[PDB]
């Protein structure tokens, strides 16, 4: 018998490569199909209609929006824009199955999840904006959301940082015994990246209430997964770090929401992590001329979930054009008020580099207050507050 | 903007910044078959074009795509040119450098020294777009040469135009030392200028002096050399003032003795940069030029740095070391 | 050694510098419930001694080891303090920081900025061991402060005793922005000195005038204080030179006041460290006093720093700005 | 069937977490027992007796080596050390397997890879001493060996920096085409590393010609594996990055060597890499009082190995003297000749920081000098080269 102590085994007496098992990856989990009929009765989670409907207007609401600012940063109206299409389901669907004060760590294709939490369209705008009303004070570019009230952590652009931080406060949860999880998204590209591997097993070893989320789309930017791994996706690296895994159907709200339910109440009552691969395909551009490479009129989150709820008969025709009319009317109205807003005072630059403000920043912020007592007409002040 | 761009080797084509790259790392790749390209998105042509045809023209082994992973990008870069082979690193944006600064500082600049030159890193250049653009916010507007200086064994090296990035690059390229080269992003599409075909060298840890002056000095590198040329034209016209402008071109190794050369003849020096100014690498130009000339010093050394805040949004434009601010400076010291 | 070590709160007891560390570590958990303490080997009372017995006294969950991951410790030290935990993360050399780098910089630095305050690292410390040793060499020796004073947003503090450490270091434990504290590792054996059982606070952002002089100012941190406190007994029974001799104490924000004030008063400043002239932190007081004071300044500032080389294992003798070499400089310096 | 370009797999219709197998982790491949015999004849190499002659020498004179610089260490005499105990198997069986040429990154505990190579006992001791003689000039802490002529690159501080750019060397070779594989060598804790994420992911996705050699012996100074990870060892991490993975038993240099082997192999011909997972146990200390904590009595490389040679009538206890004789004088007779030696220029700090020597650094240098000039009474002169 084997003894030693860096693992668990028995000992083999011939010579055997161990294969990986990539054309056979773990399979897809999925709870209807793409006409939105339940495959399986065992697996549907008979969530209630208020409910569901709320799952339906969330991702429309949000692609209703996204096409409205994808247009704005077109005109120039804003600097940059993110977009969210056939991430829909993956956000809403996991965060329908998150208690509101579960902690969310994330990065661009988020937004459904703060949508879900009733994050306003006027917030959603003022960051983009980076107007007085926004929170972050404009410093951020857009699509940079963040809300304290929703625990939606503010996101940042070096890709895959959050998830060695999301195992933290998952670690800080535990000991304060709150019974609360913490669900960290990312994609298949940043799940490259050396931080992936550090929050992957620091998870593991100091059993951690978090749930890894990757949105797997099969591109990051113009690199296709054929060029970022050659494992079974990344569901398949989870066991290897000693994590339960799953992949599912990323385009099935049902499916998404099934999972997260179940590792959501594991990893709280257990305090061990889980790892959900949610396949889908990112229909809409990177930010880029996608056009280095179906799924919008066969295999699209929005459609199957609309289908789900005719055959229920929780929604028609006049139902769908009147919310395309009120969720139109709901988005340009936070948008046009987005617009006419100015911007925050320029002294904002300022604050917050560390908590209080250093007697050397201060002398910083009075030498262009100065500057601009005698130099202003050269800069656009009248567009920013007082 | 917030600049104007305006400014022997053969047959010579209009080229913007990003075309005079690709142009030398496509002379690079034809008189070196041991060269190759990589990094994120590199293989279709690159998020600034940069490197567009330079996979169908030479080869999917020789320019292509790397995992999501700056620390990779770097490790795996130092490892091909530990062979000999010419490695030619992208860092998509220099704001996305530092998950590699350990292989950097640690290994790449250390390599030759604590080998006792048994193997070295030398054949490798690790190319960053670089600098603010307007909208860039905190991580898609970083100046981070400062950082880099501290650490002897790397060279750090940061062009002005189209016509000296490729001079610049090719040299970098060839130096027998790890070569950091940051690529001012804002000029990548902003005016072109003649650039020759054909490669040509512009000589590293060389200073140079764009525009004679005898009342003062004005040194940057990037786009801030086109702020300071025309802060030199307000001076002149506003206050009569001849201003001795300089382009730094090279960060580490620097060159110590043009500088100093000129504050000697002017007397008064005014370093200016993005970055921040605590740490910012004006304090290393400012405290050489104080040992070096005290007695031709007539007027404190003034530094117009971006401030120590991080890159803002929406405040970009009250952030920036903009010709006013420069200006105003100068105005000042030249009234001490 | 190179150096020699010397020198109200109520009882006290002698206490090396790593157990003035352990007391403030113990004196934090004692007192603040959400406290943990973490990094590699830290759980048997660390490769440094600095963490005996805690674990014992506290709890496993509260001081336990992490996977051999540098760039894991600092994100998920981040992660607990975004939830407003104490995190006390340890770095096992800050040679070894690197891998961190881009955690510190590009997140925890930014942290509350790019939230407009909505979230958090401000109860976040990391403490690493520091400077050279004797026969560190390059990965054992360095002094990395240079790199992040750099960047805005972050408290870099280093101390010169077993007193001043456990101040600095509740300090920064206790501050509401991330800290990184550096520990002379030189020192954590050498003598010990009367450190106040219970805590106290010795604030940050503040240096300390240790010995008045008229002459000229002498600025230091870390072990090279006792450097330069015996170089100014050296200048003074030599030369008759009245020296005034400065612990910066923080490195950023640092106390730009106290050492202009200073140099106001004797005129002539002679500043060291370890860490390489090139970039080194020296440039940036050196550029901002002599911006500050123009015209009390009766001679060049000089910068005795170690050289711009990676840190040597046999040739450490002839690396280090010793007493010899900071006295030849300030000897030169009085004689301008 | 799925669609989805991330990954290749089938739907499932119920709800299923993927489990880690860590209780009954990857088999330890052995080829003899703890007795010297051989298990399974169809796996016997079949070594000639002069190779695994050299395989026990160099490993004995390892070992001899080790002793002595210990002690020198514990005096004084040399500032740092970091011995071979229990790795000595793992060291020669695998570097037997390489071709010379094959280029090898490593650590701190491949010293037995160099003395199976023939690196000279004087060059050992020269780096060790940082005297005249050293090629590394004296810069670097002592066991930090390297060696061009063998193919050894020069070892550095950092862990797991040199598994990335093992990987690129291994590139750099695909395309010489000269048939050689890279090997890198490297602790289980040095793989929690974000580098060996980096690594590992690289090799696989842009097919490289190397073998990753993971010396997993239990402990990474004081930390025990399970608080270094929680799935089943490094081994079974490779297959979730496309890695054709296997672990052996690390005391037994045949299991080494026919792993090895068979890797190098495969690795050249298909462009593919290859991880071994050795399984040992440090015997000696990290460098560190040994006592947050059998294998020398019952279970040792070295032992195993001598077993077996008396099996064959290929060795006795005389030769055994004699060799433990030999070997001591000749590691004694380098040892003092190492002690002698001066230390070299100090000039040579200033040198191979860049390849020429930029002028702002020769004036340093010259700095130095008059320096030494004035107070060379003050330093060590008379121990140092000219
Ligand atoms: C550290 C870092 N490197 C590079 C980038 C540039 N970048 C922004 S998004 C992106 C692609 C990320 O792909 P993925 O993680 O799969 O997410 P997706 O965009 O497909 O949702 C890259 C390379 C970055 N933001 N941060
Ligand atoms: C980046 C880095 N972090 C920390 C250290 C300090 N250190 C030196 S050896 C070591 C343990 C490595 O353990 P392992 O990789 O398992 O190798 P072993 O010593 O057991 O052979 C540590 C933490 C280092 N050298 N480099
Ligand atoms: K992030
Ligand atoms: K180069
Ligand atoms: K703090
Ligand atoms: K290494
Ligand atoms: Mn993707
Ligand atoms: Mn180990």
């Amino acid at each position: 018998k084997p003894q030693f102590p860096g693992a668990s085994a028995e000992f083999i007496d011939k010579l055997e490569f161990i294969q990986p098992n990539v054309i056979s990856g773990i399979p897809i989990y999925r709870v209807m199909d793409r006409q939105g009929q339940i495959i399986n009765p065992s697996e549907d989670p008979h969530l209630p209609k208020e409910k569901v409907l709320k799952l339906y207007k969330s991702m429309t609401l949000l692609n209703t929006m996204d096409r409205i600012l994808y247009e704005s940063q077109r005109q120039g109206r804003i600097s940059f824009y993110m977009t969210n299409y056939g991430e829909e389901g993956t956000h809403v669907g996991s965060a329908a199955a998150l208690d509101n004060t579960d902690l969310v760590f994330g990065q661009y294709r988020e937004a459904g999840v703060l949508m879900y939490r009733d994050y306003p369209l006027e917030l959603f705008m003022a960051q983009c904006y980076g107007n007085i009303s926004d929170l972050g004070k404009g410093r951020q570019m857009p699509v940079h959301y963040g809300c304290k009230e929703r625990h939606f952590v503010t996101i940042s652009s070096p890709l895959a940082t959050q998830i060695p931080q999301a195992v933290g406060a998952a670690y800080a949860a535990k000991r304060a015994n709150a019974n609360r999880v913490v669900i960290c998204y990312f994609g298949e590209g940043a799940a490259s990246e050396g931080d992936a591997h550090a929050g992957f097993n620091f998870a593991a070893t100091l059993e951690c209430p978090i749930i890894f989320f990757c949105r797997n789309n099969g591109y990051a930017i113009s690199t296709p997964t054929s060029e970022q791994y050659r494992g079974d996706g990344i569901a398949a690296r989870g066991p290897g770090y000693g994590i339960m895994s799953i992949r599912v159907d990323g385009n099935d709200v049902f499916a998404v929401y099934n999972a997260t339910k179940e590792a959501r109440r594991r990893a709280v009552a257990e305090n061990q992590p889980f790892l959900i691969e949610a396949m889908t395909y990112r229909i809409g551009h990177h930010s880029d001329d996608s056009s280095y490479r179906y799924w919008d009129k066969q295999d699209h989150p929005i459609s199957r979930l609309r289908h789900y709820l005719l055959s229920q008969g929780w929604w028609d025709e006049e139902q769908e054009k009147a919310w395309r009319k009120q969720s139109r009317r709901k988005v340009m109205e936070a948008f046009e008020q987005a617009e006419r807003k100015p911007k925050p005072n320029p002294n904002l630059l300022f604050s917050d580099v560390y908590q209080e403000m250093p007697a050397q920043l201060r002398k910083q912020q009075e030498s262009l207050a100065r500057h601009l007592q005698t130099y202003g007409e050269h800069y656009p002040l009248d567009h920013f507050d007082k | 903007a917030h600049f104007t761009f305006q400014p022997e080797y053969g047959q010579t084509q209009k080229m913007n910044l990003f075309q005079s790259v690709t142009s030398a790392l496509d002379n690079s790749l034809a008189k070196d078959p041991t060269a190759v390209i990589f990094g994120e998105d590199v293989a279709f042509g690159g998020v600034f074009r940069c490197t567009v045809g330079l996979r169908d023209k030479y080869g999917k082994d020789r320019v292509f795509n790397t995992p999501l992973c700056e620390q990779g990008i770097v490790g795996f870069g130092i490892g091909i040119a530990v062979t000999g082979a010419t490695a030619i690193a992208e860092i998509q944006f220099a704001d996305y450098i530092f998950p590699a600064f350990d292989q950097i500082v640690n290994e790449a600049a250390k390599y030759r020294y604590r080998s006792g030159d048994l193997f070295n890193c030398g054949s490798l250049t690790i190319r960053s777009p670089w600098g603010c653009v307007g909208h860039g916010a905190l991580y898609h507007s970083q100046s981070p040469e400062a950082f880099f200086a501290h650490c002897p064994g790397i060279k750090v090296v940061i062009p002005r135009s189209p016509f000296q990035a490729k001079g610049l690059l090719l040299s970098c390229i060839e130096d027998k030392n790890p070569c950091i080269f940051f690529e001012p992003k804002i000029l990548y599409r902003a005016a072109a200028e003649e650039v020759p075909i054909e490669p040509y060298n512009i000589p590293l840890s060389q200073a140079e002096v764009i525009q004679e002056g005898s009342d003062v000095t004005l040194v940057a590198w990037g786009t801030q050399v086109h702020v300071i040329r025309e802060v030199a034209s307000m001076a002149k016209e506003k206050l009569g003032v001849s201003c001795e402008v300089i382009d730094l071109r090279t960060i580490i190794p620097w060159d110590v003795d043009t500088i100093c050369k000129s504050v000697i003849k002017t007397g008064r020096l005014l370093i200016s940069h993005e970055a921040p100014l605590t740490g910012g690498f004006a304090s290393e130009i400012s405290s050489t030029v104080q040992e070096e000339c005290f007695l031709n010093l007539e007027a404190p050394i003034s530094r117009v740095c971006g401030y120590d805040t991080p890159f803002p949004h929406i405040f970009e434009p009250f952030y920036i070391p903009d010709k006013w601010k420069c200006y105003d400076a100068l105005r000042k010291m030249i009234n001490y």
